[PDB]
């Protein structure tokens, strides 16, 4: 009752705020990158459909902002991120965290290439809304290089972006 | 059948009972699932000799639709186990690898990334060679997406298996490329780093009217990001090295580019975290490139213009003594190499 203000009002901006603005950000230490990500996962894993939004928005700034802070902490993220995606718990928007992922190529996109590809996307489709998602995603799989990553600059805007529009939805 | 039940209570519990009955499903399918692999699954959890007694039973198994996901888990054991089952996985791998696809990909991700030893992801690519056409691709997913300390093996094993990348003296290659340089900024073995970089954009990168334009212009604007990087290095041998070996590559390159393609040269050194800071950088990079000769005339009454305009309307008037220090420095005669006179200038 009170993550989903935290997550949107401290947990992000603090994110872009230490991780932006520098291609590194050693102003946070690897045990507070750790109790961050803990933190998200935790709202994540063990839900409200904004809540759920504004955690996985948290998770991709985290993961962008610190991704060389995360270091040796990929396999264990893409277990978690597994282990997300076959409980369902985004039920929403989900789809667009995968399509997020596929499209900046983050270190955890190569490990989260097979299940993606041949397990994923075996599974049949259950509403045109996750539909549209899932072939936009396949698309992007295959036959789909669009290097849209630069200087970390893009990636941070739209993180903002996003910011601003899910706090504008959630006071309305 | 029970006995898989005993293992998996033992399992929730916690090689005395647990082995035995390994040993007892080992022999049982020996003679002659689809059911016992979800314990085979979670023996990866219960060893954390006797990893090579579990993985005894998998081997037996292996030569006896699914097997596409037994190998990346079985590969994500390198992840967990101690160092020591590392050699016996690679072992086990190797041997098993004649039953046995871009998951193996992910394995490099895996196996570059904990194991220190060369020799575990050298097998490892040896014996995916003989079962991939193409295991260059794979090294490329992870030098240009992976993190750090996965590229240098990567690119060490990329150029000891493909000697034609040595220069005398697609689009996965130039994210590659980008990812390698931007490793050399990211350190400001890194110097190495930016050294097979340069290799390989010697070696496989000629500017043509055939190159994509988006490609070339990241490629471009990598390329100048790296040359402001390794400015500020300081100088060692290999810094030595690395500053006598630049102006023999990449200024050749980019005089290549600039014959070629102008328009993404120049659309790569025009202005377009505050915009001040970054016209700043932008007035910078410019200024590191002026030492190498790579700005002509042409390049000069392309760029400069654009670059004042932004100065006068982006930068607000707070004195602009911030750029002062840099464009006192672009425009003198004495402090720059350029042949350019007053007239010219």
């Amino acid at each position: 009752e009170r993550r989903e203000g935290m997550l949107l009002n401290l947990l992000i901006p603090f994110v872009l705020t230490v991780g932006s603005g520098s291609k590194d950000s050693p102003w946070l230490e690897q045990p507070e990158v750790q109790l961050l990500l803990q933190t998200v996962i935790n709202v994540l894993l063990p839900l409200a459909e904004s809540t759920s939004q504004a955690a996985y928005l948290a998770l991709k700034v985290i993961l962008v902002c610190f991704e060389r802070q995360l270091g040796s902490q990929w396999y264990w993220l893409s277990l978690q991120v597994k282990e997300m995606a076959l409980r369902k718990v985004g039920g929403l928007a989900l789809w667009d965290f995968l399509d997020f992922i596929v499209r900046t190529r983050i270190p955890i996109f190569v490990l989260l290439r097979p299940f993606i590809q041949c397990k994923l996307l075996a599974q049949p489709a259950e509403n045109h809304e996750e539909l549209s998602a899932r072939q936009h995603i396949s698309d992007q799989l295959e036959r789909r290089f669009i290097p849209r990553p630069l200087c970390k600059s893009s990636l941070i805007a739209e993180f903002n972006s996003e910011l601003k529009i899910l706090k504008e939805a959630v006071h309305s | 059948a029970s006995k898989i039940r005993y293992l998996q209570e033992y399992h929730n519990r916690v090689g005395t009972d647990i082995a035995n009955t390994l040993k007892y499903f080992s022999q049982t399918l020996l003679s002659v699932y689809q059911g016992l692999y979800v314990t085979l699954v979670t023996l990866l959890d219960l060893v954390p000799d006797l990893g090579q007694s579990i993985f005894y039973t998998t081997t037996c198994l292996l030569p006896f639709d699914v097997l596409s996901t037994l190998p990346y888990t079985m590969i994500s054991t390198l992840a967990t186990f101690p160092p020591f089952l590392h050699k016996d996985i690679i072992e086990y791998l190797s041997t098993s690898f004649l039953p046995m696809n871009l998951s193996a990909s992910s394995m490099l991700m895996i196996a570059m990334q904990y194991t220190s030893n060369p020799v575990y992801h050298c097998q490892l690519l040896e014996c995916l060679m003989k079962y991939k056409q193409e295991v260059w691709k794979d090294l490329l997913y992870v030098i240009a997406y992976g993190p750090s300390q996965v590229k240098p093996p990567a690119v060490q094993m990329l150029f000891h298996y493909w000697p034609n990348l040595k220069p005398p003296g697609l689009v996965c290659a130039v994210e590659a490329v980008i990812s390698l340089l931007k490793e050399a900024e990211f350190h400001a073995d890194q110097r190495l780093l930016s050294q097979f970089g340069i290799w390989f954009l010697v070696s496989l990168c000629t500017p043509s009217e055939n190159t994509p334009t988006e490609s070339l212009a990241r490629l471009v604007a990598m390329v100048f990001q790296w040359f402001h990087s390794t400015a500020y290095m300081m100088d060692d041998e290999v810094g030595s090295l690395v500053e006598k070996l630049k102006p023999q590559f990449v200024t050749k390159w980019l005089k290549t580019v600039c014959d070629v393609r102008f328009d993404v040269m120049v659309m790569c050194l025009l202005p377009k975290c505050s915009t001040v800071t970054q016209l700043k950088e932008g007035l910078n990079r410019i200024l590191c490139l002026i030492p190498y000769n790579v700005i002509s005339q042409s390049v000069w009454e392309c760029i400069m213009p654009e670059w004042l305009e932004a100065i006068r309307t982006e930068v607000p008037d707070n004195q602009l003594k911030e750029f002062r220090e840099v464009l006192s420095k672009m425009f003198d005669i004495e402090l720059c190499p350029l042949p350019f006179s007053m007239e010219e200038m």
